[PDB]
């Protein structure tokens, strides 16, 4: 129906002049930056935004997204044409692969005979030198589409999804232009690989072997062919988007190139591509008909709304996040923005923050001790510790949110299961796995598998899973901090049994826990009062009554928690006999009292990795003594309860 | 060359084109930027005068003044049949930096140079040497990558150094390497070799013109060897989420079985892509290429690991300094101490533990009991860590699981019985069964830690008798009948019952293991909490100090030394302390609820006084390892705070 | 994925007693570009270059070859076309088609397709018998 040339044209004129006011207000040419910059080789992967497509030419924003494989070959082939013309210098050779391309430019100059019309076949493949990768962006004109619903009407149209990913392969190296040398002419063939197979040329095709008539057996090497980083994921549809009794559709995205890498499982991501169709010929198909398999084929992939990314290395802004930042109270408003829905519970919220930033940890002469605070909640019935724990999973970057025992055994640590790309035996990994530097919610932990609670005791100190199964033998690496939620031993705190007798958890698993928080809940009128006027507005809003400090956003919290991250601060050595008595009271106090949990080391390093947390909360580089007496009064808090 | 064979190499793969192009319309191998000539000259600059200038120990040859560090080592190879060069390629870093670039990013046309160049350099001199093949060389020690997941489709081909455990390694295959045909007519023969991977038959013969009549005989052909391994990787980069890597190896020729399971090894190679049959009976390939890499040297030195059993058993380990050193050590009246105290140097004052973890690392005499009927007797030495919890086992069992060679590390409910014996899986390489071994037979020579011992089943933990009786694992399955060697050292941690230590319980009700498990540990160190503030105090300075601020080469070349040279013998009066000690502990341990002494438990003494022994050097047991190994048998198990009623109280 | 296929593609032979017949036909070439006619006082002329140039721009795409020119200039190209003629006259034919093509270029729209040149060929030699030609004279 159309002419390419005139669409060929109409891209090049799109990345010649367009512009925008990016650079601080000035105006730079958008594309053609990124033109000289893969010209010189220092830019793999250009980002074709459409929406600025769409600023000057609708109508091509529509037929992209109506093709968007014949206008990402038309989009590859207008830059590699412009790429020369936005050279200014020579490339370092910073690669192998372009010691293959330099060679083969200079031999097809050497003998060039420019007014010689050669074979179509007797030509370099695009695909064999192109050393750049182009993408798209969708436009936001574009609605994200549900993984159900991507159906045979949008095959070949670019589609936006976003969902859970649940598994990602390797990377691994797959072919797209096969190079192959002769035994004896000197030229090389080239195989481009569209399918998902290819079988390997036997016979060597070049203009000498024809003239010859020779035998000329051609041998397939990986020297001078093309591969790319390719790996394949599933990704799921999210739960807010699946029909009422159903379960999660998946969708296959293929990605490859500087796309690889990007999603691991459990991300939230959002992705751009094409989707496609994979022939699916060979089977004993039962029905006549051209049936294929399905794939999105990745241009975009953006993680988003737990895993955001861009965020991070956006640490710089505004003037206003450095004065609440600097702020004294910054520590309270940051732990009053931890569920605002719930009310009360202004000291395990203080907690949790700590939970999420976390303290440092240490390596001295091949000691680890590890800076992850783990925090068990173990409170009444009806007290907000699954809505807390649903909460923190819904906030950190890396959380899993584990209830008792749908996600038991290999649904906490890893297993063995057969891949597609490889058809041999990958390891997958569990909750744990899938929470490695992040937090894990363990909710009803009294309730958990004997099995679980083993490997969580070796997680926890160790922050490793050793298996030595049969499938498996290995030690997988989970450096999470384990928020639990469980019920006394009963299902309520009984004050006439002792403090032990109530928790139920045996002393190693008991000083697993920096911070082991009793939630009872008495009756009393005002604070009942209080909390049902909490909940009722709730309720009736859908929002947390209005207080003075509004509560900052998931976002804000995320990126304010992520900037704390990396601010390691070291206790000094003024500090060292103020923790060392604290320790030692603590210590003296929880044998003289006959309704005390154990006491250990691990008490000291529990106050030493929650005084780091707070003296990391107020980005400061050494500890202070307001961060030990903090630490010290959320120790005591976790037990206040008892009074 | 001398007329000597210059043999194939497997693993640097199937010859190329290897076209020569020039760049001028200088004359460098096509695709690379290596001219043949330039390479071999600069490797000959490299091999003649290159001198270490930081460089002075462990060479036991090395004169490390005198030019060539590498013609010393040609010297070697004179003196020596081997044809090996080992190459660090630090040392071409640091002579040369291009052609170490070149190297690495080239291998299959840069290493045939320097075997080039290497011959020539040799047989300038030694002209007169016979060697069974020329020399080749092996380039080792190249820019470690950390994780091999960061590896991209830009690296395949190149040279790449990696470090993992041997986890499986096959049987030996033969490659062929050069056919060998017949004419079913007139007899004549003619021998083929591989070109690019491929053989190409004779298809008429030359003698009687007969077209197809040569037959390719397999028993005449000349043949190489291959080994696949399963190596698990040891990335130093371990990006959040990212499960264990298991990659193929594939040796060749004399790298062939120079790996056992279990051992930890630096392989340098090839990063090689290979193409995947989409059936074994077809040839399409997939799209999708898989990895593996072409050894080209193994390493076995770990700078922060004991030596393992090869090198120990290496004649020329220690330089003649070395050994006055290490037995002027010897000599030294607390070289016990020192050694003990340089184990686990961030763990606070658990000075009898360490104690017995040193003998652990030296073990007893191993005997040959064989012309008695005996059996095999048990030179290793099992510990058990027994304390209530936040006492720092798992902190020392990790120490001694990141310091040995040949160690395994076990938790809980991780492990099964046949997880830690053998199983049969099924090979996804050639399709077929293969036999694969657990944790207790990757250790075979080494030390399992199994941590959480208590939280153990009592199925997976009746694996653990034969191995700690008879060093050996007898397994009888569907098919497959033998006898694995699984001679262990076992360090075990585990909490009481209850998991806190109740004072009102006896030793032997609050440990809580089987009676005839507990024999099988020849110390039993309870880590038992004192309620004493003073060690509070002295505990929470050294804890904290550890968040603001002996040497290990000693120690692993004594301990190294200990075990190739020293094998202590039982003196008279050693034997008779010994007679003595065994009464005595006897009637000791015959009391209400402590843990009983038994025949095995003279044994026990037996080893830890032979290791106590081998700590001195001694190569002659005496009274004064007798006298250690009773103290520290009784330190271990609060002996001196046990009444013969009851349980213990605090020291 | 699974659905379309380009082709295969090759590069020209970059690198690298009995001549292999492309090395024949790119003497043949060469004999057809540098045979040159006539003395430096009259003035060189190359008379098979321009042959084709004149009968291609004609329309004509055939020249007339003889075999002493050929003797004189590659003894061995003719005794190979005198024993082999099948091959090595489809080796000459092939290297005219390429002289050809490099003296017209370029060429006026509609002549773009390159055309085939017949090599008829001619000598001095006095003709045998007819009663020769025997079974010793097959193929040649
Ligand atoms: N302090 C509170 N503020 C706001 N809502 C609360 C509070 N306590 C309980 N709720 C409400 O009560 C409901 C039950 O809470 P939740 O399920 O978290 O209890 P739980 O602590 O998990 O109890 P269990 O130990 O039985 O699992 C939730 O919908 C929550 O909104
Ligand atoms: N004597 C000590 N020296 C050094 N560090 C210690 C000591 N006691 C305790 N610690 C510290 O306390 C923590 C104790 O945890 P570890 O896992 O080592 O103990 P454990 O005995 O394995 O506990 P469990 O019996 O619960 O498994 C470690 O981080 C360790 O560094
Ligand atoms: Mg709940
Ligand atoms: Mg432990
Ligand atoms: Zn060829
Ligand atoms: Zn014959």
């Amino acid at each position: 129906l159309k002419d390419y040339a005139l669409e060929k044209e109409k891209v090049k004129k799109f990345l010649q002049e367009f512009y925008q006011d990016d650079e601080l207000g000035k105006k730079q040419f958008k594309y053609g930056n990124q033109l000289v910059r893969l010209a010189h080789r220092e830019q793999v992967a250009l980002y074709v935004d459409l929406d600025d497509v769409a600023e000057d030419d609708p109508e091509l924003v529509d037929s992209i997204c109506e093709n968007a494989r014949r206008y990402a070959k038309l989009f590859a082939d207008a830059v590699q044409e412009l790429l020369p013309q936005y050279k200014e210098r020579e490339v370092v050779n910073k690669d192998v692969l372009d010691v293959y391309i330099e060679h083969r430019l200079m031999m097809e100059q050497r003998s060039r005979d420019p007014g010689m019309v050669r074979s179509p076949q007797n030509q370099y493949p695009a695909e064999l030198m192109r050393r750049f990768e182009l993408y798209f962006q969708g436009p936001s004109s574009n609605k994200p589409r549900v993984i159900r619903e991507v159906r045979a009407d949008s095959v070949g149209k670019l589609v936006t999804v976003r969902g859970i990913v649940t598994r990602v392969s390797e990377v691994k190296p797959k072919m797209v232009v096969a190079t192959y040398t002769c035994d004896q002419c000197g030229a090389e063939t080239y195989q481009p690989i569209q399918s998902p197979t290819f079988m390997p040329l036997i016979m060597c095709p070049s203009q000498e072997c024809q003239t010859n008539r020779s035998g000329g057996r051609l041998y397939l090497q990986t020297r001078g062919s093309r591969f790319i980083k390719f790996q394949e994921m599933k990704m799921q549809e999210h739960s807010d988007q699946v029909p009422v009794g159903n379960i999660p559709r998946s969708i296959t995205v293929l990605v490859e190139g500087e796309n690889t890498r990007i999603a691991q499982p459990g991300d939230h991501v959002s992705v751009t591509g094409i989707f496609l169709p994979i022939l699916r010929t060979g089977f004993r198909q039962v029905v006549q008909g051209l049936l294929s398999e399905t794939y999105l084929e990745a241009h975009r992939i953006v993680k988003m709304n737990k895993s955001e990314d861009d965020e991070s290395g956006a640490g710089e802004l505004t003037r206003e996040e450095l004065r609440q930042i600097a702020e004294e109270d910054f520590y309270e408003k940051l732990a009053a923005s931890i569920a605002p829905e719930i009310y009360g519970h202004e000291d395990v919220k203080k907690a949790l923050l700590l939970l999420l930033v976390g303290g440092v940890d240490q390596s001295p002469r091949g000691m680890k001790i590890r800076g992850n605070i783990n925090i068990c909640l173990m409170g009444d019935p009806g007290v907000a510790k699954s809505q807390l724990l649903s909460y923190i999973d819904r906030l950190a970057p890396r959380s899993q949110y584990t209830t008792g025992r749908g996600s038991s055994g290999v649904g906490l640590t890893a297993a063995v299961l057969r891949d597609s790309v490889s058809g041999e035996l990958t390891l997958e990994g569990g909750a744990l796995v899938l929470a490695d530097q992040g937090v894990c919610c363990i909710d009803e932990f009294d309730k958990m598998a004997e099995a679980d609670r083993t490997a969580i005791h070796e997680v926890m100190e160790q922050q490793t899973i050793s298996i030595a199964k049969a499938g498996i033998l290995t030690t997988l690496n989970a450096r999470c901090s384990i928020l639990a939620a469980a019920n006394p031993a009963y299902g309520r705190y009984n004050p006439r049994r002792s403090l032990e007798q109530n928790i139920q958890l045996p002393a190693a698993l008991l000083s697993r826990f920096d911070l082991l928080w009793l939630i009872q809940d008495r009756p009393d009128r005002d604070n009942d009062l209080r909390l049902a006027q909490h909940i009722t507005y709730v309720h009736q809003h859908s929002r947390q009554p209005p207080s003075q400090f509004e509560p900052l956003d998931m976002k804000l919290m995320r990126r304010y928690i992520a900037m704390c991250r990396e601010k390691q601060p070291m206790v000094p050595e003024s500090l060292a006999d103020y923790i060392t008595a604290a320790y030692v009271e603590m210590r003296r106090e929880a044998w003289a009292s006959k309704d005390a949990t154990y006491t250990s080391a691990r008490t000291l390093l529990a106050i030493l990795r929650l005084s780091t947390a707070l003296a990391r909360l107020r980005m400061v580089d050494v500890v202070e003594k307001e961060d030990v007496n903090e630490a010290i009064r959320l120790m005591e808090m976790s037990k206040d309860s008892l009074l | 060359v001398r007329g000597t064979p210059v043999r194939q190499r497997p693993d640097l793969g199937s010859a190329q084109k290897g076209l020569q192009v020039d760049l001028q319309s200088k004359l460098v191998i096509w695709g690379t930027d290596v001219n043949v000539a330039a390479c071999k000259e600069n490797f000959q600059r490299f091999l003649q005068r290159f001198i270490d200038p930081l460089a002075k120990e462990e060479e036991n040859v090395g004169i490390d003044i005198t030019e060539p560090l590498y013609m010393q080592r040609l010297g070697e190879i004179n003196v020596i049949g081997e044809p090996f060069l080992n190459v660090n390629c630090e040392h071409i870093k640091s002579f040369d930096k291009n052609l170490y670039r070149q190297l690495i990013s080239y291998p299959q046309e840069v290493i045939p140079t320097f075997d080039m160049a290497v011959n020539e350099i040799f047989f300038d001199r030694y002209p007169d040497s016979i060697l069974e093949h020329q020399i080749q060389v092996r380039p080792f020690n190249a820019l470690k990558t950390k994780n091999m997941r960061n590896l991209n489709p830009e690296d395949i081909d190149q040279l790449i150094t990696i470090s993992g455990m041997v986890i499986r390694t096959s049987q030996l295959i033969p490659e062929m390497q050069e056919a060998f045909f017949q004419c079913q007519v007139c007899a004549h023969t003619t021998r083929v070799e591989m070109d690019r991977g491929r053989i190409a038959e004779p298809s008429v013969c030359g003698r009687c013109h007969t077209t197809h009549s040569m037959a390719l005989i397999h028993n005449r052909s000349l043949f190489s060897d291959k080994q696949m391994i399963k190596l698990q990787e040891s990335p130093e980069d371990m990006p959040a989420g990212q499960t264990p890597h298991t990659v193929i190896l594939f040796a060749h020729n004399d790298l062939v079985d120079k790996v056992q399971p279990g051992d930890r090894v630096n392989v340098t190679g090839i990063y090689r892509a290979v193409p995947i049959r989409v059936n074994p009976r077809v040839s399409n390939v997939k799209s999708v290429y898989k990895t593996h890499i072409d050894v080209i040297h193994y390493r076995k030195t770990d700078a922060k690991r004991l030596h393992g059993l090869d090198e120990e058993a290496e004649q020329k380990l220690f330089s003649e300094k070395r050994v006055e050193l290490l037995k002027e050590l010897s000599r030294k009246p607390d070289i016990y101490e020192r050694l003990a105290s340089a184990l686990a140097p961030s763990i606070y004052e658990h000075e009898d533990i360490k104690k017995g973890i040193l003998l652990q690392l030296f073990g007893g005499t191993r005997k040959d009991f064989s012309h008695t009927g005996r059996g095999k007797f048990r030179a290793e030495i099992n510990i058990l860590l027994c304390g209530d919890p936040g006492t720092s086992k798992s902190q020392l069992l990790q120490y001694v699981y990141n310091l040995v060679p040949r160690g395994q590390y076990t938790s809980g409910k991780g492990s099964s019985a046949v997880g830690l014996t053998a199983y049969v899986m099924k090979d996804p390489e050639t399709r077929q069964l293969v036999l694969q071994t657990g944790a207790l037979v990757l250790s075979d020579n080494g030390i399992c830690c199994i941590d959480e011992f208590d939280k153990m089943n009592e199925s997976t933990r009746s694996v653990l008798h034969e191995v700690m009786e008879q060093q050996t694992l007898s397994i009888a399955k569907a098919g497959i009948i033998c006898q694995l060697n699984a001679r262990t050292s076992v360090l075990a941690a585990a909490n009481p019952i209850e998991s806190q230590w109740n004072p009102k319980k006896t030793t032997i009700e609050n440990i809580q293991l089987p009676h005839t498990l507990l024999s099988r540990f020849d110390l039993i160190f309870l880590l038992l909490d004192p309620q004493d503030e003073a060690y509070d105090r002295r505990l929470a300075h050294h804890l904290v100090a550890l968040y603001y601020q002996l040497d290990m080469a000693v120690l692993k070349d004594y301990i190294a030394y200990a075990h190739s040279t020293i094998m202590p013998r039982l003196s008279e009066e050693a034997s008779q302390a010994l007679i003595e000690a065994y009464v005595d502990m006897r009637k000791i341990g015959s009391s209400r609820g402590m843990v009983s002494a038994y025949p095995r438990q003279l044994e026990s003494l037996i080893r830890l006084a032979e290791a106590h022994a081998k700590v001195r050097l001694s190569n002659k047991v005496e009274a004064i390892d007798v006298e250690e190994a009773k103290r520290l048998h009784r330190e271990a198990l609060k002996q001196s705070a046990t009444d013969p009623r009851t349980g213990i109280v605090d020291i | 994925s699974g659905f379309d296929d380009p082709g295969i593609f090759y590069s020209d032979s970059f690198g690298g007693g009995q001549a292999r017949k492309s090395q024949l036909q790119r003497r043949f070439k060469e004999f057809l570009r540098q045979y040159r006619v006539g003395t430096d006082r009259t003035g060189f002329t190359f008379k098979y270059r321009d042959e084709l140039k004149r009968h291609y721009n004609l329309g004509e795409y055939w020249i007339e070859v003889e075999m002493e020119d050929l003797a004189s200039f590659d003894e061995d190209l003719a005794d190979y076309l005198y024993k082999q003629p099948a091959e090595h006259l489809q080796l000459l034919e092939e290297a005219a088609k390429e002289v050809a093509d490099e003296v017209t270029r370029p060429r006026p729209s509609g002549e773009e397709v390159l055309q085939d040149i017949q090599v008829m060929l001619k000598s001095d030699a006095s003709p045998s018998s007819i009663r020769s030609l025997k079974s010793d004279m097959m193929s040649h």
